[PDB]
């Protein structure tokens, strides 16, 4: 593209939410309180 | 190799122990209501009486 282009989409961005290690939490002002995010009890992986 | 035993009487009682347990008066569901991410979702329940053991 150009320099003068809006920024694109970072494949490291891309692959690091395709791991989905990034941490996701509860929104701490909401009421009642949330149910835990799914990320946020994925089990350990087996490997790597 | 292990061996284990268990002393009881010659009546066949067993007196040289003593088991106590925690009474319970009420359970609830840990978590309260919950609403499952998907339908095809499963989650695994947990119970706790008032002195919180896991039943």
């Amino acid at each position: 593209g150009l320099i003068s282009d809006p920024v694109e989409v970072d494949p490291i961005q891309v692959g690091r939410d395709e791991a989905g290690w990034v941490q996701e939490l509860r929104d701490r002002e909401a009421w009642p309180k949330q149910e835990v995010p799914e990320q946020a009890k994925k089990p350990a992986k087996v490997g790597n | 190799f292990t061996g284990r035993k268990v002393v009881t009487e010659v009546d066949g009682s067993f007196v040289r122990a003593v088991e106590l347990q925690l009474q319970a008066s009420s359970i609830t569901i840990v978590g309260g209501a919950f609403a499952l991410a998907t339908t095809t979702g499963t989650k695994q329940l947990k119970v706790r009486d008032d002195n919180g053991t896991d039943v």
